[PDB]
């Protein structure tokens, strides 16, 4: 009319209703999950493969959104997903449900400014109470089973048919390294893909561990420095065609003897300067085989660009593609490289360890592409949960048994201080109430009788429906014997973003127009 | 092609209430913030007047007309582009309203001129005088931040703010905005400032961990190809014999060779100690073999240093930039008191203080790496310029929302004439200077007639300048508060509405013609 | 069904506007007069207030019920219903006005109300009395001629009003308009008037030339069958024998001898000479062999003869409706002095005057035999109601537009409270009461804010009662020339714009429903 030109539908009334009914349908297609549930989703991108996943992280970064209001909580999630391991759901969950509680304050007839503030006091109250449930604490880290049910417990909340094996494997990995004191880093297990056997018979292994065969010699020597290369067999010698059936002969012998003179002085000046071995990454010859059997020179045949690029962030050599014969420029720390024989396949074990940044690489096995990839997100997920970087966690007993106390405490110090500052506070309480009812809905029961249970036994904030058929109506346990607890910081960080993604949205909130050219 | 009627003032009356009502609540510390996003959806978050005047599209052409005219305006003081509409906008809808009841406009002008003149004799006749000190212009800078930033962090940006016009102000001519430097990072938090009384580099060496702690140094400004690249060159164009540029390699390798030598002796004279430093500045690149035996001496040499930098360092200390290495005098060799190497991030930064003439200011900023950083360069830019405006002059009225109350009683009552026709315009002037507050008192969350009349009555019974409350909406004084405002600015804002309502009752017919 | 909204109001507002902006230019002596034709092609002229909202075909229910509401107020005093829809429609815009700024109905109301207490209180303080003589009744009468009719025989009818109004009033109650008969004739001229001091019959006698110079009259009235028809009759049923009704036509024939001889014998006693006169009034008719023996002797009878002539020879003069012709006692018998007979058209009438208590006065006017003579007769009655209304009380203020100004001055200035909730109520009663001096400068032909501003500067400057000139435009005293008004008339004119205007801004919504 006056700035828009037909585009958007933005004004002065869409602030109670378009800036809002875009978050409630993003937020509409994520309550599904959110559990130790079966809700896989398929996903069409352009892999063109049919994968269903279960994670939203995934699900979120194929989905393309063309709003601004959605797009104001990607930020914050990829921000959680950067600080701490976990949490992505929950910031969404809490948006969308204080966008919902504050849609009736909108409506009623109440300025922004008071519901602000009153957010933020009710942030602020909530942050200055929420050191104070903390019942169990880490004791030794040198352990196995203290760590094991830590990651037991985060492992059920992906896979819960098989969570002991996938634990104890990940304990194993990470007490062969360093534990969280002193220091420990994250880019250091590598997980390696083996198409064989099903996921009964993993192991571990520490060093690095690469499927590439051999057809040379075994170099159990340490002057065997590496020279990786890009593709160094590929043709430094281009032949053609001169008639249709076949040329003479003589001219064919004299390339070939040219060739293999060529490739001779290269091996022999490539293994004379200080360099045993060799990387390839093309293809083979029988010249070529037979010349690195005669000169006992290890030679390799599977190439992949991402065992080059790892090869190349973890030693700091650099490939040299040329015809030429260069110099010796590639050197690097490793000495130790011997070969293994696992599942009838050759490995390769680097040994450079001095008991300061140590690797390791679990070995992972499955029946077809499409199941390794949840196993890897549960090892990484683990992985991510067991740095806290602290010695004491101070576990606080999750799932849902401390969003009521939470509420119920905002609820309690709301009813004291007059003023036009206790609806948002309220409301702040009452949004706490969307953990349990979304994990009694993606169950089979409802959630009023389960809230009311919740709520008519005792406030001593250790209850917690369970997941069987017989703890669905009652929903009546005791989650601090049974071992299910959450992470501190994690809750605390999801939190304090969710409220900052909160006020960003209520801050920014008039006419939507566009940009000239 | 031919027209005889009176729809254009119509239209333009239209539009002008049209582009009074689209911006208008924007005014005030608790405005509403906009947002901006059309290019490769680039999301922007402002709230100033002239910003969002000049990055908007507009499809009627008289309101992209009045937006250039406003915006062609704010380059005189420093921020006026805002609060200047509304007025514009009653006094064409009380023109309008007086030629339908059936006025001529020549009349309106006239009286709209005899009114902008009585109300520049009355803030000529009530100003007033106060001493310049510390706190009055921290509580400027602080109202500026307020205006503008959160109520959260205008402290450290304001203390900050004083800290830089005391150190760089200190003479009597008007102060220069040319040699403070605003940079910005990235980090993680969010608060997070700093005020550097010397120089920034931002590149250093690619061999660290050698020395820092070097007191006296002496820096040398040159452009002389020390080690660009290794590969064979010639003179621009390739050729075919390798034995030529074989031997122009061998050449250049000398050469080398031989200015490394001289200034390896070149410190050794001037020096030959460890406590008098030598760094020196080249924007090529620099061969570690020749690095380590240099720094085996006691001499620093940086490389891909950008021109800002080196212009900034040789117009700080004062040092001629030759394209030769010889030996020659010590007096183009700038000194320096204090060096620290900054490590974060992937690119070590150098800080250099404690020099000659400390005229060089860095205020640095860090954000959590998103659009909010470019915000809070633009509020601290209008703070500083609001800084350099309360500090030319040497009179200060309040503000708050009580010099327009003043000037309608005195432009109503105490008339300067006796005449219906010029009263005719002197009652639609001071009509439309209320609203201001009636504006203010709507935004805040308040009634509009309650709280004027409220302020009426006090000013009958009381008399002093009476401030508008953004809290419990009752009368209070601002000149005991902390609110405070300029002296020019009210004069150009004046001047630009009088120019702007003058030259658009004149307009007699729009015709559709022209070509280019 | 359902409408919660705000459209009732708006439509409300745009009917009120539409209903001023059509009956406006009717107001002062300058005015234009309007033509109404429909049935049967009927052209008939008028210009008054009542008579046109009386007589007109509205399209809209609510401007036809404003109407209604308007015309029931008029029955109170003399004429009131015109100058009243531009106040109510201008209060009607500023309420409008003011509820899309932003207020309540009732704050309003309570303004409008304490503004009507304070025009009351100015203009009960502000009245005047004055002597009631002839040259005050004589200038009231012709301003009410020149409101009315043109200037041209509005100095003929004032006379005859003054002396009409002079002859009956004698006494100290009240008087009554209830004596004054106001016949019309059919004559060629048009400015043709006449006041007679007495009675007026239409009819006379069949056979004329005898005698007209009876001084000392007797009157006698009666209803007796002396003449009714020579068809034979019976008892209003036809039978078949002809001896019974020829007997009764016999016996009838012989009454009315009996009858004739009866009545002649009382003249002959009663009298006995020629100027001792008798003069009969009858209903029926009159047989010339019998009216020829009655003229013989000295006695005139008339025939066909009206009720309304008969009950006012009765009532004036004082005589008993008996039905028989016997000697009875002659109190009975009404006196006459002086008897006219006046030849003119086609039926000869009879003045009788010079009677006893003479307090009939006829006023008898003629025209050029079409329509305007209503109009006439619609004038002089106006006229009569005003010179009727300045005559009940001892206290006429000036008009000419002198009072409204000063109520506007009083209402602005000194104010009775200070409220700014009242104010901005009073503000909008005192500029709604300058819409008549606008109108009544724009219907003379000059301008509006000129001669505003020009009259207020002279009220500011001087501080008596200034008029409005209707022909150069210069403000005059209208205290020296003779323009006055009434007393009641502006405040029951007050009070029904107030009453209009309080039960219409608390209308809510309109449904639709109902079915009688
Ligand atoms: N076995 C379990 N018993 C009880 N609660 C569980 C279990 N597994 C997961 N949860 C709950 O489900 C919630 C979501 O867990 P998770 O999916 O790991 O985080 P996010 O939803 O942020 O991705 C957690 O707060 C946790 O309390
Ligand atoms: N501390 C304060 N308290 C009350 N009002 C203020 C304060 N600071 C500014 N204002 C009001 O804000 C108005 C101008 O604001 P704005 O249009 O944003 O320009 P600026 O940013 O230069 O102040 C002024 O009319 C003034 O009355
Ligand atoms: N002689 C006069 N000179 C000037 N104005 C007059 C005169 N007589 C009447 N008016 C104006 O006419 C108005 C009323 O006229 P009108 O509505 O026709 O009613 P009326 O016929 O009773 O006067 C008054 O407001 C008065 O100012």
């Amino acid at each position: 009319m006056l700035k828009e030109g037909a585009k958007h539908f933005s004004g002065l009334e869409e602030a109670v209703y378009r800036n809002i009914q875009a978050c409630k349908e993003l937020a509409q297609t994520t309550r599904t999950a959110y559990g130790p549930n079966g809700m896989n989703k398929m996903v069409i991108n352009h892999l063109e493969k049919l994968f269903v996943t279960n994670d939203a992280a995934t699900i979120l970064r194929e989905l393309e959104v063309q709003h601004p209001a959605a797009k104001m909580i990607v930020m914050a999630s990829h921000m959680q997903e950067q600080e701490v391991g976990d949490g992505t759901n929950f910031v969404l969950v809490f948006a969308g449900a204080l966008l919902e509680l504050a849609e009736e304050l909108l409506r009623i007839g109440l300025s922004v400014s008071e519901v602000i503030e009153g957010y933020e006091i009710a942030c602020r109250k909530a942050h200055e109470i929420l050191p104070n449930l903390v019942c169990c604490s880490a004791k030794n880290l040198r352990d196995i089973d203290e760590v094991s049910s830590l990651l037991r417990t985060s492992i059920m909340s992906k896979q819960y048919g098989n969570e002991v094996f996938l634990a104890k494997l990940i304990a194993q990995a990470c007490v062969s390294i360093f534990p969280d004191s002193g220091h420990f880093n994250v880019d250091n297990i590598r997980v390696c893909k083996i198409l064989g056997s099903g996921i009964s018979s993993s192991s571990v292994l520490h060093g690095m561990v690469f499927k590439k065969e051999t057809e040379g010699d075994v170099t159990s020597v340490k002057d065997a420095k590496i020279a990786v290369y890009s593709c160094p067999f590929d043709g430094m010698i281009t032949e053609t065609k001169g008639t249709v059936l076949i040329k003479t002969a003589e001219e064919l012998m004299n390339f070939s003897k040219g060739e293999e003179n060529l490739m001779d002085a290269q091996v022999k000046a490539i293994a004379d300067t200080g360099a045993n071995v060799v990387v390839t990454g093309g293809k083979v010859a029988d010249m070529a085989l037979h010349y690195a059997n005669k000169y006992n020179i290890m030679l390799v045949r599977l190439n992949s660009k991402w065992d080059l690029r790892r090869l190349c962030k973890t030693v700091g050599a650099t490939a040299l593609p040329r015809l030429t014969p260069p110099v010796l420029e590639e050197m690097g720390h490793c000495d130790s490289v011997y070969l293994s024989e696992v599942g009838d396949t050759q490995v390769v074990v680097f040994k450079h360890e001095k008991e300061d940044g140590a690797i390791s690489t679990i070995v992972l096995r499955g029946s077809t592409d499409n199941l390794m990839d949840d196993i890897e997100r549960a090892v990484d997920d683990g992985v991510n949960t067991f740095k806290v970087l602290t010695r004491d966690k101070r576990l606080v007993p999750g799932g849902g048994a401390t969003e009521i106390e939470l509420a119920k405490q905002i609820t309690s110090y709301g009813e004291t201080c007059p003023g036009l500052e206790q609806y948002a506070i309220k409301k702040f309480a009452e949004a706490f109430e969307a953990i349990p009812r979304a994990l009694a809905e993606n169950s089979g029961v409802k959630a009023n009788e389960v809230i009311s249970k919740l709520y008519a036994v005792h406030q001593e904030g250790n209850k917690n429906v369970g997941l069987d058929i017989e703890a669905e109506v009652p929903a009546v346990k005791d989650m601090l014997e049974a071992g299910i607890l959450d992470t501190y910081l994690g809750k605390y960080w999801a939190i304090k973003l969710a409220t900052n993604a909160a006020v960003t949205v209520l801050r920014v909130d008039q006419i939507i127009m566009a940009k000239p050219a | 092609e031919v027209a005889r009627a009176q729809a254009a003032l119509a239209v333009n009356i239209s539009a002008a209430r049209g582009l009074q009502d689209v911006l208008r609540t924007n005014l005030g510390p608790k405005g509403t913030m906009k947002m901006l996003v059309s290019g490769a959806g680039d999301i922007k978050l402002t709230k100033d007047g002239n910003v969002l005047l000049h990055e908007m599209q507009i499809q009627h052409p008289t309101a992209s007309l009045i937006a250039k005219v406003a915006t062609a305006q704010d380059d005189i003081t420093g921020d006026g582009t805002t609060s200047n509409v509304l007025i514009i906008g009653e006094l064409l809808k009380q023109a309008d309203l007086y030629i339908s009841e059936g006025l001529h406009p020549r009349i309106i002008t006239e009286g709209f001129e005899a009114a902008k003149e009585k109300a520049l004799q009355f803030l000529e006749e009530v100003k007033v005088s106060r001493e310049m000190d510390r706190e009055t212009l921290i509580d400027v800078a602080r109202t500026s931040l307020r205006t503008k930033v959160h109520a959260e962090l205008a402290d450290v940006l304001t203390e900050a703010v004083v800290d830089s016009i005391l150190a760089i102000k200190k003479q009597d001519e008007p102060i220069d905005l040319f040699m403070i430097e605003i940079m910005e990072m990235k980090h993680k938090s969010e608060t997070d400032t700093s005020l550097i009384r010397g120089l920034v580099l931002d590149h250093g060496a690619r061999h660290p961990d050698m020395k820092k702690r070097v007191e006296d140094a002496y820096i040398l400004t040159c452009n002389v190809s020390l080690e660009y690249e290794k590969t064979e060159v010639n003179s621009g164009f390739f050729y075919k014999s390798a034995e030529e540029r074989e031997k122009l390699v061998k050449a250049e390798r000398k050469f080398i060779e031989d200015r490394v030598k001289k200034i390896i002796e070149l410190k050794r004279k001037v020096c030959g100690d460890s406590d008098k430093g030598f760094v020196v500045i080249n924007q090529k690149g620099i061969d570690p073999f020749s690095l380590d035996a240099l720094s085996k001496e006691g001499i620093v040499a940086l490389r891909r240093a950008k021109r800002r930098n080196m212009e900034r360092l040789t117009l700080a200390c004062g040092g001629v930039a030759l394209n030769s290495f010889d030996d020659l005098s010590p007096d183009c060799l700038g000194h320096a008191g204090l060096v620290y190497e900054y490590t974060l991030g992937e690119e070590k930064f150098t800080f250099i203080e404690k020099c000659n003439n400390p005229r060089s200011v860095t205020l640095l900023i860090k954000g959590p790496n998103k659009h909010t950083l470019t915000q809070i360069k633009d509020a601290v830019r209008d703070g500083l310029r609001a800084v350099k405006n309360a500090i030319d002059d040497g009179c200060v009225v309040p503000g708050a929302g009580a010099v327009e109350v003043a000037m309608a009683e005195a432009l109503i009552k105490h008339k300067p004439s006796v005449k219906g026709r010029a009263q005719l315009g002197v009652q639609a002037f001071a009509d439309a200077l209320l609203i201001i507050p009636k504006v203010l008192a709507q935004n805040s969350g308040f009634d509009l007639q309650e709280t004027l009349v409220k302020i009426q009555a006090e000013h009958s019974e009381s008399g002093q300048l009476v401030g508008v409350d953004l809290n419990t909406g009752e009368p209070m004084v601002a000149a005991e508060v902390g609110v405070w405002d300029n002296y020019c600015v009210k004069k150009q804002l004046l001047h630009s509405c009088t120019v702007i309502a003058t030259n658009i009752l004149l307009v007699d017919e729009i015709m559709r013609a022209g070509m280019s």
